[PDB]
């Protein structure tokens, strides 16, 4: 694919491209280091990033959905400047000067990653044969993007996201060429290798990053599929090798290195922390205590215990109120005493852990999770009891209710005994702790899970409390309840007592996070009024409010150059039609192009264009939370695709002979197609002065540092843009 | 009341 | 043209086994639709919406849904040949056909016919595509006996009517394919091509995930034509723009016509106001009549003399001066009170007064609203409705309904006079009681039951052979429903009828308003049906849909594939992407494995179904709304054709002649008539069709619901997530 076209020389002298990448470097500088310093507060996601920097400095365990990479970097220039992690970013507006955290090096760090993508970018096409013109105008679509920028300046994960899929597009473009030179070279290897690096970085930055690998990925099959055939003149063997190595390069080796994050992020995070209640006890006890307080209190037997649910933060409660005979639906009732979920702390909460019958368990000897108890309400002196009784508004599931010490002593015993059933089975047999372990309070006789809902509260005869019932579904994660307080400790147990840190195989360690990693990410369903369609993001239709001040009239929004973002549109329907008209007119025999326009149709543009499928089309499929920032990856190739696409349409591409096909073996083609240079630079001048105007008519709401009058801010208020101050 | 096996036969919903 | 050497062949047997072969497996599949089609004589899943659909065609009251109303005007029609006027509205399952006689058997039979009928259009399809008599009854076969298609085709469902539509599209385009092959433009090219068109039409206007049939036949259809485009076709583009300009014309534009008919004819049976109403705009609400039931309807007040009418028996509330005897003849005792009954003719002693309760500001003329506290007293005996703790002649559980003087009444037992107009719908607390267009529950306030009777058992001679009325403390039970029949002493201003004058709209506005509203309420209705599934499972049939249950019986049926033919077909897919894999790599090493013909059956019919199974599967797993396995049965439909069609292929001599020259390439020799291995190839066939029948046998049970099963029985029937009732 495009062998012809890319070994060709340069088409313009080396000092023309170190001209041109030097001035959109510049500006691309300038743009991101404006105002670096302004504003002085955290800004939107600097609250999880910053915090997450914070915690890797004070070794404190913490849970994110993302991998670990790109905080780690956050957080590497925070130990660079010293700091402790004292500030935690709890909001945005929170003032840097109150508690100094080096907001000014993080922002510096990503203004640096958001400069440097704009020479990869402009390298890339020097590398795919393209005009030195060309490669500053595709740059300058980023240098100058108003979403591009405003990202890259503030503490996000975009900054290493995007330098990394740059990068990716530059070492395989590099990787490509030695392979159409003389595969196998010390060359072919660094560049491979580099490829398979940049695409590490992108995968453990954010799992978006499998967009990156699925286009690079695409390409690198295309060309083992050119080395397949028989006239590629390559032996079995020989094309083995060249598999086996690509295997290595692209895949085996950019796993070591992600899997090299989570060992870091694991051996700096040592000691409990918020991440805690996201993980089993087996891996909590690989963490050390916080060198503050823990309450991870360990359960007894004859503790008396407060046990909430989860979702609902209501406790487990019990009162001498009775269930109806019947319900409202005509169901008959066990008339027993009434379990609820209380969201008040009260005596009617309370709960004493009990052994079962004849077992030789005393009091202080820890409850292991899975093992068979006895729950007594402390306050009206009965055993909570599960039977085959239906509750008061699910039919399949039971009621909960309570039994008399002497008929629960009695011929009732197995309808009393539960167990605190882990949420892992890894996790069985372990101490049981307040508020660290998370459980299914489980009916041993009908194997039901406790469970409790707050969209539906109980009639007058229930006092508006929420049902407790049986759940059939143990599994549902709904069913998990916590330990909250242990009411009678003794003063010993009240003082601070060490723990012994249990090791943990790092394989292990890592399939948890990974298993609780990608189950939090796809319960990322709530509604967010930020959020945005695949549909609305390639015209910037809306955009996200990053912050405001009040008082100031002030604010960072979040949105793409408007007329940057509809000229590549324009550009991919325009590479759309000559695809479609190349391929009607050859298939009636009419040859309008030239091969070396083909090759860098079919060659370059194509490539960027899949690329840009792959970006864009797998959130179509999506059901979670999407936002117009997961297009800058898809946004960053399409100003390559415009930048080279247009080169073209301003080339001589015109056949020799219209009923001839050039690409038949033998045939005569022009092999340097003119390019109109000055109609062309007039062109590419005209597009960037309207992109430039537009990011100097919007740049007060990507600095956020220009008060704008009501008027003002609704003369940029258009489609579904809303910003604040409109009034 | 017995508790129900399969939550029970039920149709699909035309909306309000 | 794709497979034109193999298309254009004699067929490789003659007529009398084909002829044999189509009837026998039609037989089977009759026998399997039509086995108990009576049982249950109640209410199965589904059929809660679609005999109430067709009750309100026959009605001709405004319904709104989110499908196309081809499929219930087809069940309404069998409804209104029976003469049938759509009295029962089928409202919750488990409802008995035996109490309100609704032409079920006629309904599930139409069903039954289109299910049976699907089989031998299966079976003519392969045959089209010039594969074995067997091959044709084997693919034919996996459909007669397949589990989920049996179940759904004899059940008042849609799915028949869709199922039928898709094997007729898939069969008149074969036929269609064949035509253009010999000889375009012939009268014959015309006939399948509309066939086609109207097959297509039929799909679309019976659920919108017809759209995934107009895919399949739309890219085999946009294939051909892009073989006619190229220059080696020998076409003009005046020969080619009149292939394209008559396939759209058949194809898109009279299939849409024809559609849009189907809407044309429902807003001209649906002329007037019904549950519908509530989905439209005022504009469309005004093109609709008052209904009957609407016109007569009253605003009931305060001191309005009433009858009430019980919906299921149709008798009204009455009392006399006859009294409860003191003993029951099971010796429970009575209070010897005043008698209130059910009877059925309208009298004098049916006349109750609506008093407001003792001491309210509400005056003559004043509305009574639902779920306000109200008074009864009987016209004739000036006796206030009374319930109290004594329990029913018939029901020792149900209160006893008496009277009590106005003295006692305004006492003591004011307390057990008071009742309520309950709504139906907690929804409708709040509104104006009219007469006849509003059911209620007469709910007694004080003891918390609702007034009840019923007509299977008739009071003894004390009670003049009339209906007990009894207070019912299962207050939601829908045969405690009431209306208010007539208002006796209504003021001739109140009469006075003012017919809605209606107002004539664009049958265009109307239908765009329509579709607007199907559209927004399908992508919405978010729920969690304990019966939802996603298209990863369905392949495998690893869970169904419960349709009907018996507690009494402990009796059945729930939905689900036949896996051993579902799982044959798995492996039938999985196998032809490996032959073509294989072909497709051995080609690019010059090594030519497989014969000319073996490839124009793989790449033509074979490459032709799974295409058609691809767009009627993978879409799925882009919607984000509710789904069931029933999505799966226009790909398993598919999937039979593809399976039969692949077996005689990989039982056939597929070698080249020559391993190191490509057949395909123009005067190579290639063998024309491969040999069917035909012996290995029955016995293969037999094999897995005794298989899919024992499997079709032991699931019968669940099938048909006709047997009770044990509960170990039970068991040994759920794997995977195969959830059954009385496993316990
Ligand atoms: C001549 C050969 C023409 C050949 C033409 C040809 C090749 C097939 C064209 C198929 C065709 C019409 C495709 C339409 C596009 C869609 C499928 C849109 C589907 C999305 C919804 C409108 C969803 C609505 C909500 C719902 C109903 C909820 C589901």
């Amino acid at each position: 694919v495009a062998e012809h076209w890319l070994l060709q020389p340069l088409p313009e002298p080396e000092s023309r491209y170190s001209f041109w990448v030097t001035i959109v470097t510049l500006l691309a500088f300038a743009a991101r280091f404006y105002k670096i310093w302004y504003p002085k507060e955290v800004v939107f996601d600097e609250v999880h990033f910053g915090k997450f920097a914070s915690y890797y400095l004070e070794r404190s365990y913490f849970f994110d959905v993302h991998p670990p990479f790109a905080k780690m970097m956050i957080a590497f220039i925070g130990w660079l400047c010293g700091y402790d992690g004292s500030f935690k970013f709890d909001e945005i507006g929170y003032s840097y000067e109150t508690h100094p955290a080096p907001y000014i090096a993080y922002r510096s760090f990503n203004a640096i990653l958001g400069t440097l993508t704009v020479p990869i970018m402009f390298n890339t096409l020097k590398e795919l044969n393209f005009r030195a013109i060309t490669c500053a105008f595709a740059s300058l679509l980023v240098a100058i993007d108003t979403a591009h920028v405003t990202e890259t300046r503030l503490i996000l994960l975009d900054a290493i996201l995007i330098i990394s899929i740059a990068a990716t597009m530059y070492c395989y473009v590099r990787f490509y060429k030695c392979q159409l030179r003389q595969p196998f070279t010390w060359s072919w290897y660094i560049w491979l290798h580099a490829t398979g690096l940049s695409l590490s970085f992108v995968i453990s930055t954010k799992y978006v990053g499998v967009m990156t690998y699925s286009a690079i990925g695409f390409a690198a099959v295309v060309n083992l599929w050119q080395l397949l055939d028989i006239k590629a003149g390559l032996s079995l063997r020989q094309f083995m090798r060249h598999f086996s190595k690509r295997l290595n390069g692209l895949v085996l080796i950019p796993f070591v290195i992600y899997l090299f994050w989570f060992w870091v992020h694991f051996t700096v995070l040592n000691t409990s922390g918020p991440g805690d209640a996201f993980m089993s006890a087996e891996f909590q006890e690989t963490l050390k205590d916080s060198p503050l307080s823990v309450d991870s209190k360990t359960v007894n037997y004859f503790d008396i215990i407060t046990i909430k649910h989860q979702d609902t933060d209501a406790f487990l409660h019990s009162h001498l109120a009775r269930y109806p005979q019947r319900y409202e639906d005509g169901r008959i009732s066990s008339a027993g005493q009434q379990v609820t979920g209380y969201t008040h702390p009260d005596f009617n909460n309370q709960w004493e852990v009990l052994p079962p019958h004849g077992s030789d368990v005393g009091k202080g000897q820890a409850v292991l999770l899975n093992q068979h108890i006895r729950l007594r309400h402390v306050a009206t002196d009965t055993y909570l009891l599960a039977h085959d009784v239906a509750s008061p508004f699910y039919p399949t599931n039971e009621e909960i209710t309570t039994v008399t010490l002497e008929e629960g002593d009695g011929e009732l015993y197995p309808e009393t005994l539960f167990a605190f059933q882990p949420l892992k089975k890894s996790d069985e047999g372990h101490v049981l702790k307040s508020k660290t372990v998370s459980f299914r309070l489980f009916h041993v006789d009908t194997s039901v899970a406790l469970w409790t809902h707050n969209d539906e509260l109980l009639p007058d005869w229930g006092f508006q409390q929420q049902e407790i019932n049986g759940n059939k579904k143990v599994i549902d994660p709904s069913n998990n309840w916590v330990v909250d307080e242990i009411v009678n400790l003794d003063e010993v147990r009240k003082v601070y007592i060490p723990k012994v840190v249990k090791p943990l195989p790092f394989l292990k360690k890592w399939i948890e996070t990974q298993k609780s990693m990608f189950e939090h990410n796809n319960k990322l369903s709530s509604e967010h009024p930020f959020a945005s369609e695949p549909y609305s993001w390639p015209g910037s239709l809306s955009g996200v409010s990053f912050w405001t001040n009040g008082d100031e009239k002030k604010q960072i929004y979040f949105i793409g150059n408007i007329i940057g973002w509809w000229f590549q549109v324009i550009s991919l329907a325009v590479f759309v039609g000559i695809i479609v008209a190349d391929l009607i007119t050859r298939h009636r025999g009419y040859y309008a192009l030239n091969k070396m326009t083909r090759e860098k149709l079919y060659g370059p543009l194509m490539f960027f264009f899949v690329s840009w499928c792959c970006h864009y089309f797998p959130f179509f499929l999506m059901a979670r939370q999407k936002f117009l920032h997961h297009y800058l990856p898809a946004h960053l190739i399409a100003c390559l695709f415009s930048g080279a696409l247009w080169e073209v349409i301003f080339s001589d591409c015109k056949s020799l002979d219209l009923e001839k096909d050039e690409d038949i073996s033998g045939a005569s083609y022009e092999r340097n197609p003119k390019v109109y240079v000055k109609p062309y630079t007039v062109f590419l001048v005209c597009v960037s002065c309207a992109v430039a105007w537009f990011f100097v008519y919007f740049s007060p709401l990507v600095y956020g540092d220009v008060s704008l009058s009501p008027s003002e801010v609704v003369s940029r208020e258009w489609f579904d843009i809303e910003l604040n101050f409109s009034k | 009341t017995s508790t129900n096996a399969t939550s029970s036969s039920c149709a699909t919903p035309s909306l309000k």
